[PDB]
């Protein structure tokens, strides 16, 4: 009207997408043996 | 028609730019 007329602008910023995932660890195996003492 | 339409268009952009300087 007086200032005269303003301009439109645009900006958007990059927005990650979220994803939800779930891994395993596991405990590691063992042995158990027996033996005798020879001679 | 195809004159009166040439002076619209040019109708048109003296509405340009006369809106253009308010």
């Amino acid at each position: 009207r007086n200032k005269f007329n303003y301009n439109t602008r645009e900006c958007q910023t990059i927005n990650p997408s979220i994803r939800e995932r779930g891994v395993s660890t596991e405990p590691p195996p063992s042995d158990t043996i027996c033996g005798n003492i020879t001679q | 028609e195809d004159e009166y339409d040439v002076k619209y268009q040019m109708y048109k952009i003296n509405a340009r730019g006369e809106n253009l300087f308010g």
